[PDB]
């Protein structure tokens, strides 16, 4: 008869032993750039909510001192 | 496993200057393994002394220039990545002989 050890056809295809850790693209000082810029929102809209609430703080202390007498 | 260590701030940062080395100091101590490979003083029995066909398949050993301990760990890292090379290139020549000698 003929004989049953392993080896196949050659090669087995390719293989990759080599290391990879790519892709990290998003990372210049431009991080920086878009964290920075999300305060400069967050001061902005809070700004505006502050000062409304010193208005309606105003209107509420009326109530109390038109009511006083 | 590369992604989960290897530019972490924690293991490294623990991990950097400790337990260092001097060349001929690990020769005197007889340390002989992957502290040899990451501290300088490059050497090999795989490849200075073939003990069998190991000699022949094709592959390269790391060494580190820091002697940081962090360099024998990548060392190691490195090791098995040749280690698949190894692995492969051993599937690709594997002779159909015979087990045993005979006698």
């Amino acid at each position: 008869k003929v004989k049953q050890d392993m080896p196949p056809v050659g090669g087995y295809g390719p293989i990759d032993y080599k290391r990879n850790l790519p892709r990290r693209g998003l990372s210049g000082y431009s991080m920086f750039a878009v964290g920075i810029g999300a305060l400069l929102f967050g001061y902005w809209s809070m700004m505006r909510w502050n000062r409304e609430r010193r208005r309606l703080q105003i209107e509420d202390f009326e109530a109390r001192i038109a009511l006083m007498p | 496993l590369e992604e989960m260590l290897t530019n972490n701030r924690i293991w490294r940062n623990r991990t950097v200057d400790i337990g260092v080395v001097t060349a001929e100091d690990a020769l005197n101590y007889g340390f002989s393994g992957v502290m040899l490979r990451g501290s300088g003083i490059q050497w090999d029995l795989r490849k200075t002394q073939p003990y069998d066909v190991y000699d022949q398949v094709e592959f390269d050993v790391p060494i580190g220039s820091r002697g940081d301990c962090y360099d024998r760990y990548l060392c190691r890292v490195e090791e098995m990545r040749q280690s698949i090379r190894i692995i492969s290139q051993c599937l690709n020549k594997m002779p159909p002989g015979e087990i045993k000698v005979d006698d």
